[PDB]
């Protein structure tokens, strides 16, 4: 019997800063125990200062991104070159996904950018369109490996202030882009060690008011 | 006379009067000029207002990053035809990862307009279009008529009093074709061309509309204080 | 839903219907009224799959109310029961059938007679002196076979009905949270608020 | 999920948890399971998140159009029915959506339970989700019509807490709403970790747990 | 295109009339007269066949009176072919109702249905209307004995006594004169025939130029019988009433 | 399908088919609507050219759309049945989807929308019918009276008349009906409705039909004798 | 939904400094039966592109006809059909990728794995994969079926990353491809000795080599192997 | 007869031009745009004194940030309004935001030329669409049955349009307040109306960023009418 779905592995990671956002993802593409590509871009600049990644079944992911990029193009045509806000993009993507509620795009999607007040924004989706704005989100194969680390190191969960002994929490001080990129690189290095579908390369897309910037880092190829 | 009731009827001399009447709507429309060099292509359009309280009707429409047009006649028909071009330019990109050739865009418009001239019930399009674009064979300018006839040109003009601008371009042919790597000078030649079609009124800041596309220049429209430089 | 009973006495029809509604392992409601008035002298109780029951009942209600307005006339219980049967018989061969069993209790003003019709989800109609759907009849029909007379009063009908509910409450494993009882006679439809 | 909602003297209380699961994995610590349809209408969410979000967001579109056509706000009864009718179109197609439509209209406060089977029930108290049984225990033994706004808010809060503790698929935080005739009023996000220890000490409950 | 040849059958005149309906009524005015008379104990239907021949097989012929079901019958005035289209539709509606409700269709409901079909042809579809006027004779247990008429406009009305087809103006005046409310079937039979005998364009009214029918509770006990008269039976009633 | 555009604009900006539909309404029998302080009354003319009529079974001029709303009309009788049916279906459809009966304003807006649709749809002609739609909204004691016409426009009226010689009875209503103090009782409301028809009707015998609609689904049709008593009292006061 | 009947095995390919190489054997298998021995599974499109196809042959012949029709259609009203507006490898791939993903979305896939190899207008190497699921990816080396498991490891020793492409000559690349084809003949039970090889170079254009054979095979050591454990004779 | 989508020898669609004549017969509607808001006002024109004038609804809400006035065959406007409301709320569903006034107008105007032998004829009604959005601020559009729409600083449509438009030509300036605009609409309405203007036969409305679209009470308008009379008597 024909199986229309597949699993191309990979892992993605979005973190929202005070006035910036990052969306990262490994560049490895796989089927079963084989490597298709060591460098196959997975995170895309979709225009209007928005970055997007649909991780899981690559065919469905590429189709979704292609369709959303197309939605942005037609938004400009239909609404006098108005900029598509990150909240408006998120709602648009919900409808793209739920339109195939009974034959789902088999992907976990994440977009990142800046809200209309200039603050960093990440939005996270499920395969059938349910979404919400979040501060931190890892998606894909090693999502369960990475998310707890981020609960601990980004939102300071289970961390208290010494001497008080569990009475006073660690205060939620904001993170700089340099600090976030460290947590991203350590997150992927750790995921690469313990997950066979993660490796080869890491590509990070950083979003600020100045635009979209890219950073690439090597990962273990085993 | 007896043979102008619908588009499905030839006259005794082999004329299609409904198509000719649709052609008449273009002559009533405001003037628009098109011209190109080897590097860039430029549209210049005289916008028309209803009165002093009203805005100036937009004339230029973007179809893709590398293609767009200016209109003269029934504006809603231009919206339909430009929407069709947007879809066709987009079908070429999504399916073939290919920017639609300006010549092929003209062929598609011709064939769309033609179907309306041979069938009962419908009507011809009541608008003329000047399509500019930059593709793999350089800069291009097309003139569309709702009879179906599409023509590739160095320069042209359509609308009321368009003959004056068309004569100017016919003289200036050898000069403006050579304006390579100089967008501002090519626009100047277009603004000077459209000026030959003006009477009583002159080019003001909210009157003039300009668009350009080229080698390293996406299709962009200039309105308002952005065209004060060229007045 | 679970249990719906019906009994036709001398001059009225009495319908008793359970109050429970269950989702998963939790009883969400213990005061549900599993019935719709189709016309002033015609009442329909229902039981079957979740959702389908109310949708079907309301759809029937709307159609009879439309007939009443159009003709300025109340359809006989027999006519209504035949309409309902055809809709269920039509439904059973549909893509997704409506899984609903009904009792129709009505008082025919022309003949001056009470009438009770039992119709299952297949479109199986029978006129009866007393009726039930599902497992309800397994416990109650022996009592009704024994005690039922056609010349019974409304009060005797209610007493025989109380005996039926008591037997159900004793020998059924499920808690159906008592019943709402309604009486259909020449004067119309009224609910017995204490049962 | 666990969600609950109940009518009382001073309107209706609505309380939900904030967890989301993908098997044993807790996929979200803080999801919003209440939708603000309009200033006087709320909707709770339980089941498939996508279904809950899509159809209740669409319900809000349809309730807004009602206001534009009629120049009056939609009733809670009508709003619940529009939603139950949406469920009946996708009857058997595999949706999963359990919700309470809470609000205040001309008949006073209203509360309707609606699920994917097209069920539509009116009542004074409801609770949906994997942890509804735990919530019902507290609600049933403590509920009165004569509750004060302060005591009612606490009951809804404490009932979710009970469920969050025992139900593995309920937790994260508690979101409280109070619906009045001037509209709904949000009463905050309450972390269950902190709330548990607080309630344990102040109430003396959860004696078996060590803290 | 095709527009050139469209007569536009469904339009108003400047005066607010429907051309085709008015012209259809003009057609019907040349058709053989049909009369219906309602009595307390039954209904009479009498109708005149149009200029017949001696070689027409009368006993097997039917152009005027048709049976819709056991309780309802109609008299036709206009195009017979058009009438048969409508009659077969009405026969189906009556059976659809019987299947649905397990009761015989009330007369008015059947009449309204046929009249709604006629109406549709005057408002949409661009087709010519049916050039037919019906007299409906029927019985049901709500209103008892009932007479109705419908015409190409799709408008219907109830009557105690009525005529359609030719010379309705003259026929209605004669009926209005001699009709009384306490009248009986045997008296109504006589009135119907006498009216036709005076209004007819023929020289003399004979059995071979008539179709006749009665709907009586003159059936054994509480039930209704339809009687489509045979040629010999029409001959006998003509002698009985003293016309031939 | 038959798609022919029958209702179209003329050079002077008129849709003749819609205007000729109004002429069909002008031909129709007179209908009148008067709302009192706690009621609405609908009066209707019956032309006495048709005797030997069976009044038991003949279609009545006033039609119930629901238990709380009624509809009378002037114009083509066959056309009116189609609007009435559609209205009755929409009334049950509203109860089924929204769980409230239609408001009088909503029902009017629907019927008016149907009439409008038949003025710019292909292959169809406009309804040769104007309607008076009256009743009381659920749990409301304020009277409602609306009018519709072939074009599809509708509006609310304190009192209104349509049909043949409606110009005359409207003239009567305009001088006799006071807005500051409307017919306080049912009697006064019916009396004013009968008086208005007596300007046009001819004989006050079986030519006048009256239907009184009161709040909370209280609708009754007056009989011949009841109306005849109003006719008697009016003329006896007039002899002075 | 179907099952593949007549099938072609591995298609292998790689980039080198001035272009791309692609290869595939000439066998059409019918299950374990080696039915058809003269099947061409590399299909040139113009003089700048070669499409290599594995999987169901009937679907391959269908795709072959779509490409033939694509060339015809591109020439229509196109004075620059053999110049600026000629078909690019990227156009051909995207078309096929669109078709493949549409067909899988209708639950009626073309049961194939396809590699489009070619050189673009600007001289850039093009090498991209697509299959019955509509899944696409690009890499310095690409291979289908068994080739993915056995050829890629060998080809990746020559070009391990992007920076190794300019350092790899056509002689070294062809040598690696030919060795890979030999290894596949040793170890793939649905492979044949006969194969075809195509080189698309930005300077020398399209070179299409037919009737190639696997040679220099090692079998002599087999004579010494006796029994399955304890047997000496 | 002749096609519905036929061109005249001058290059105009007969039916579109004829619908414009129907709009000239309609009751007057005026719109004035300012930096403090956009004002919409209409002539009700009741055919009889028994007609309850408050049921005349010629000013209509499309969304909280968009209002609409009509003139001509007002029955034709109902389907246009329904489409506008649906388009406005549907865009809010898809994009979680208010829709631009221009985009809403463009959606309404797309219906216009969908006629032939789709609906059988063009609409016999013109619309003044007024609203506010964050990108282009306060806006006033004039939507015709031709499918064309012009933006206006001030515009009058209906029977007294050319007389009112000439008056709007002189009176409008870029520094008008909301109060000044209100009186100006009342002034010009009073000038072109047959009957004497009062709170019962004329209606005002406005759209502001803060409060959104509001139809004015008869008591509120009555005061503005009284304020107008006094300031005209002041010189
Ligand atoms: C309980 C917390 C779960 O038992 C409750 O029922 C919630 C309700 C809820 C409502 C709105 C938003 C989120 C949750 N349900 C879920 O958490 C469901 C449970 C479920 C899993 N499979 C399934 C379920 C229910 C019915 C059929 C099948 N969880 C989900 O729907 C899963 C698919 N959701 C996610 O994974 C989400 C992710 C990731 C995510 C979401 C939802 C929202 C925002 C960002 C990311
Ligand atoms: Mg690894």
């Amino acid at each position: 019997q024909f199986n229309p779905y597949g699993d191309n592995g990979g892992t993605i990671l979005g973190i929202a800063g005070e006035d910036f956002a990052v969306l990262a993802g490994d560049t490895r593409n796989i089927t079963d125990y084989s490597i298709n590509s060591r460098y196959e871009p997975k995170v895309f600049d979709c225009g209007d200062n928005i970055v997007m990644s649909a991780n899981g079944f690559a065919a469905d992911g590429d189709a979704l991104v292609k369709r959303f990029k197309n939605s942005v193009k037609w938004y400009h045509f239909d609404h006098n070159d108005k900029k598509l806000s990150i909240n408006s993009a998120a709602r648009n993507i919900q409808h793209l996904l739920y339109g195939k509620r009974f034959f789902p795009y088999y992907v976990h999607t994440i977009i990142a950018g800046l809200d209309e007040d200039g603050k960093g924004a990440v939005y996270s989706f499920d395969p059938v369109g349910s979404y919400e704005r979040e501060q931190c989100r890892a998606g894909g194969a090693a999502a369960s490996l990475i998310m707890p680390f981020l609960d601990n190191q980004v939102n300071f969960k289970n961390q208290y202030e010494p001497g008080t002994n569990g009475k006073v929490k660690k205060p939620l001080k904001y993170l700089s882009v340099e600090e976030v990129i460290k947590l991203v690189r350590d997150s992927f290095t750790s995921a690469t060690e313990r997950h066979i579908q993660v490796g080869d390369g890491l590509e990070i897309l950083i979003v600020t008011k100045d635009g979209v910037r890219k950073e690439f880092y090597e990962l273990k190829r085993d | 006379n007896n043979y102008d009731g619908d588009t499905v009827t030839f006259s005794p001399t082999g004329r299609l009067f409904q198509v000719e009447y649709a052609l008449e709507a273009i002559k009533q429309g405001s003037v628009t000029v098109g011209l190109r060099s080897n590097t860039h292509a430029v549209l210049v359009a005289l916008k028309r207002n209803a009165d002093e309280l009203s805005s100036y009707q937009k004339k230029i429409i973007k179809c893709d990053e590398h293609m767009g047009l200016s209109l003269a006649g029934l504006a809603p028909d231009a919206r339909v035809l430009s929407n069709y071009l947007r879809q066709q330019c987009n079908y070429s990109s999504l399916v073939f990862n290919r920017k639609l050739a300006v010549e092929r865009a003209g062929h598609l418009l011709c064939d769309k307009a033609q179907k309306n001239t041979q069938s009962y019930g419908g009507r011809p399009y009541g608008v003329g279009l000047l399509i500019i674009g930059y593709d793999k064979s350089g800069a291009h300018l097309l003139e569309f008529q709702p009879s179906g006839n599409v023509t590739e040109l160095y320069g042209t003009a359509i609308g009321a009093r368009s003959q004056g601008a068309k004569t100017y371009l016919e003289r200036t042919l050898d000069t403006f074709i050579k304006i390579d790597g100089n967008p501002d000078e090519l626009i100047k030649a277009g603004v000077e061309a459209i000026s030959q079609s003006l009477r009583d009124e002159s080019l003001t800041v909210d009157n003039l509309s300009i668009a350009i596309v080229g080698k390293d220049t996406p299709f962009t429209i200039y309105d308002g204080e952005a065209v004060a430089k060229y007045i | 839903m679970d249990i719906i009973l019906g009994i036709r006495v001398q001059d009225s029809v009495i319908l008793a219907s359970s109050k429970a509604v269950t989702r998963g392992i939790s009883v969400l409601k213990d005061s549900d009224d599993k019935t719709r008035q189709l016309s002033p002298h015609t009442l329909m109780s229902f039981a079957g799959e979740a959702g389908d029951t109310v949708q079907f009942a309301e759809y029937i209600q709307a159609n009879i109310q439309l007939y009443s307005i159009r003709e300025d006339y109340e359809l006989s219980p027999q006519a209504v029961s035949s309409f309902v049967r055809q809709e269920l018989a039509k439904s059973i061969r549909s893509r997704r059938p409506y899984q609903v069993n009904v009792l129709i209790g009505g008082y025919d003003k022309k003949k001056n007679k009470p009438e009770l019709y039992q119709i299952d989800y297949l479109g199986t109609k029978v006129e009866l002196p007393y009726g039930a759907h599902g497992y309800s009849g397994f416990y109650t029909f022996s009592l009704l076979d024994h005690h039922y007379r056609p010349d019974m009063t409304t009060e005797e009908g209610l007493d025989l009905l109380k005996l039926c509910v008591q037997e159900l409450e004793k020998r059924m494993p499920m808690d159906f949270k008592g019943v709402i009882v309604k009486i259909v006679d020449k004067d119309g439809i009224r609910q017995v608020d204490d049962f | 999920t666990t969600t609950l909602a109940f009518k009382f003297q001073h309107g209706v209380i609505a309380a939900v948890d904030s967890r989301a699961s993908a098997g044993s994995y807790i996929s979200a610590l803080r999801v919003n399971k209440v939708i603000e349809i309009n200033p006087y209408l709320l909707g709770t969410m339980s089941g498939c998140a996508a279904d809950c979000q899509y159809w209740e967001t669409l319900l809000a579109k349809e309730c807004r159009l009602y206001y534009l056509r009629n120049g009056e706000r939609i009733s809670v009864s009508a709003a619940s029915k529009l939603l139950s009718n949406m469920m009946c179109q996708y009857r058997g197609m595999g949706l999963s959506m359990g919700s309470m439509i809470c609000g205040w209209d001309k008949k006073g406060p209203g509360l309707y339970y609606v699920d994917e089977h097209g069920t539509r029930l009116s009542g004074n108290m409801f609770s949906t989700g994997s942890g509804n049984t735990y919530a019902y225990g507290v609600l049933d033994s403590n509920y009165k019509w004569d509750l004060s706004v302060e005591d009612a808010l606490y009951l809804g809060k404490r009932s979710i807490l009970a469920a969050a503790h025992r139900d593995a698929y309920s937790g994260g935080s508690v979101n409280l709403y109070h619906v009045t005739e001037d509209g709904w009023i949000y009463h905050g996000n309450h972390d269950v970790g902190e709330l548990f220890w607080k309630v344990k000490e102040e109430e003396g409950s959860f004696n078996n747990v060590i803290g | 295109g095709s527009r050139r040849y469209d007569s536009r059958t469904t339009i108003f005149s400047p005066e607010g009339r429907l051309y085709q309906v008015e012209y259809a009524l003009e057609s019907i005015s040349h058709a053989g007269t049909a009369i219906g008379i309602m009595a307390s104990d039954g209904i009479v239907l009498a109708a005149e066949r149009k200029v017949t021949s001696t070689l027409l097989e009368q006993d097997t012929s039917t152009e005027k009176l048709y049976k819709l079901n056991d309780k309802i019958a109609v008299a036709v005035a206009g195009l017979t072919a058009d009438a048969e289209i409508l009659i077969n539709t009405a026969r189906i509606h009556a059976q659809n109702y019987l299947k649905t409700y397990n009761e015989d269709i009330p007369v008015e409901i059947l009449v309204r249905r046929l009249s709604d079909i006629k109406q549709g042809y005057t408002q949409h579809g661009g087709l010519r209307p049916f050039g037919v006027s019906f007299i409906y004779a029927g019985y049901d247990d709500r209103y008892g004995y009932q007479l109705y008429t419908s015409n190409p406009s799709g408008n219907y009305t109830g009557w105690k006594a009525i005529s359609v087809g030719a010379n309705t103006s003259a026929a209605q005046t004669l009926l209005q004169m001699d009709y009384k409310d306490d009248m009986k079937v045997d008296d109504a039979i006589e009135l119907a025939l006498k009216t036709l005998s005076k209004t007819t364009d023929s020289s003399a009214l004979t059995y071979d130029r008539l179709e006749f029918a009665t709907i009586r509770k003159g059936a054994n006990d509480g039930e209704v019988y339809q009687k489509i008269f045979k040629p010999q039976e029409i001959k006998d009633i003509l002698v009985k009433t003293g016309i031939t | 399908g038959y798609d022919r555009a029958l209702s179209i604009f003329s050079p002077d900006g008129h849709i003749f088919q819609v205007e000729y539909a109004l002429e069909a309404v002008k031909r129709g029998t007179c209908a009148v609507g008067v709302k009192g302080k706690n009621c609405v009354v609908l009066g209707c003319e019956r032309r006495s050219t048709l005797k030997l009529q069976d009044t038991r079974i003949t279609p009545s001029k006033v039609s119930k759309i629901d238990s709380h709303v009624v509809l009378s009309f002037s114009g083509l009788n066959a056309d009116s049945r189609i609007l009435i049916e559609k209205a009755r279906v929409e009334a049950q459809s509203h109860r089924l989807t929204l769980e409230d009966p239609v408001t009088v304003e909503y029902l009017t807006r629907y019927v008016a929308g149907v009439q409008q649709r038949y003025t710019q749809s292909g292959g169809v002609r406009p309804f040769g019918v104007s309607t008076l739609i009256a009743g009381f909204d659920p749990r409301d004691d304020e009277p409602k009276l609306y009018q519709t016409e072939p074009s599809g426009i509708y509006s609310s009226w304190s009192a209104q008349t349509i049909g043949r010689n409606s110009k005359t009875v409207r003239e009567f209503l305009e001088k006799n009906y006071d807005r500051k103090e409307p017919p306080a009782t049912v009697e006064e409301c019916v009396k004013l409705t009968v008086r208005s028809l007596l300007e046009v009707v001819q004989t006050g015998a079986k030519n006048i039909e009256i239907t009184v609609v009161k709040p909370d689904s209280d609708i009754v049709a007056l009989s011949s004798e009841e109306i005849n008593q109003y006719v008697t009292q009016i003329e006896q006061e007039k002899q002075e | 939904t179907q099952q593949p009947i007549v099938t072609g095995t591995s298609v292998i390919s790689m980039k080198y400094d001035n272009g791309v190489i692609i290869a595939a054997d000439n066998l059409g298998s019918y299950g374990s039966l080696l039915r058809f021995n003269g099947v061409e599974r590399l299909i040139p499109v113009g003089d700048n592109t070669v499409v290599g196809i594995s999987g169901d042959i009937s679907d391959m012949q269908h795709i072959e006809r779509l490409l033939k029709d694509l060339v015809t259609e591109n020439a229509y009203d196109n004075p620059l059909a053999d110049a600026e507006e000629a078909l690019e490898p990227s156009y051909i791939f995207e078309y096929l990728a669109t078709v493949m993903y549409q067909r899988r979305s209708k639950m009626n896939p073309l049961w194939n794995a396809i590699i489009v190899a070619g050189v673009q207008s600007n001289g850039d190497q093009f090498l991209r994969y697509v299959n019955l699921l509509g899944v696409t990816y690009s890499s310095p080396t690409l291979a289908t079926g068994f080739g993915a498991h056995m050829a890629n490891p060998l080809l990746r020793k020559v070009v391990d990353r992007e920076s190794d492409i300019p350092k790899t000559t056509v002689q070294v690349a062809e040598e690696a491809i030919v060795n890979a084809m030999r290894v596949l003949y040793y170890r793939d039970a649905r492979s044949s000795r006969n194969f075809s090889l195509a080189i698309i170079d930005k300077n020398t254009g399209l070179t299409f080599k037919k009737n190639l054979q696997v040679e220099n095979m090692k079998w002599d050591f087999a004579k010494d192997i006796k029994g399955y454990g304890t047997q000496k004779i | 007869d002749r096609g519905v989508s036929t061109f005249s020898p001058e290059g105009r669609l007969f039916q579109v031009e004829y619908s414009l004549e129907a709009i000239k017969l309609g009751s007057t509607a005026i719109g004035i745009a300012t930096k403090e808001g956009v004002v919409l006002g209409v002539e009700k024109r009741a055919t009889s004194p028994l007609l309850e004038s408050d049921s005349i609804e010629k000013i209509v809400e499309i969304d909280r940030h968009i209002g609409c006035a009509m003139s001509g065959l007002t029955a034709d406007a109902r389907s246009m309004i329904e489409h506008a409301r649906t388009a406005a709320v549907t865009h809010n569903l898809y994009y979680d935001e208010d829709i631009n006034v221009e985009s809403l107008t463009q959606s309404v105007c797309d219906l216009a030329l969908r006629f032939g032998e789709l609906m059988s004829r063009p609409f016999g009604v013109a619309l003044l669409i007024a609203g506010h959005d964050a990108d282009d601020g306060y806006q006033l559009f004039h939507a015709e049955p031709s499918g064309t729409f012009y933006r206006y600083n001030a515009k009058a449509i209906g029977s007294g349009s050319e007389g009112a438009q000439a008056e709007l030509l002189n009176e409008w300036h870029s520094s008008l307040t909301l109060k000044e605009a209100e009186l100006l609409v009342l002034k010009i309405l009073k000038q072109v109306m047959e009957e004497k203007l009062d709170e019962n036969n004329a209606q005002l409305s406005c759209i502001t960023k803060q409060d959104g679209f509001k139809i004015y009470d008869n008591e509120k308008t009555a005061e503005l009418i009284k304020e107008l009379k006094e300031k005209e008597a002041a010189e």
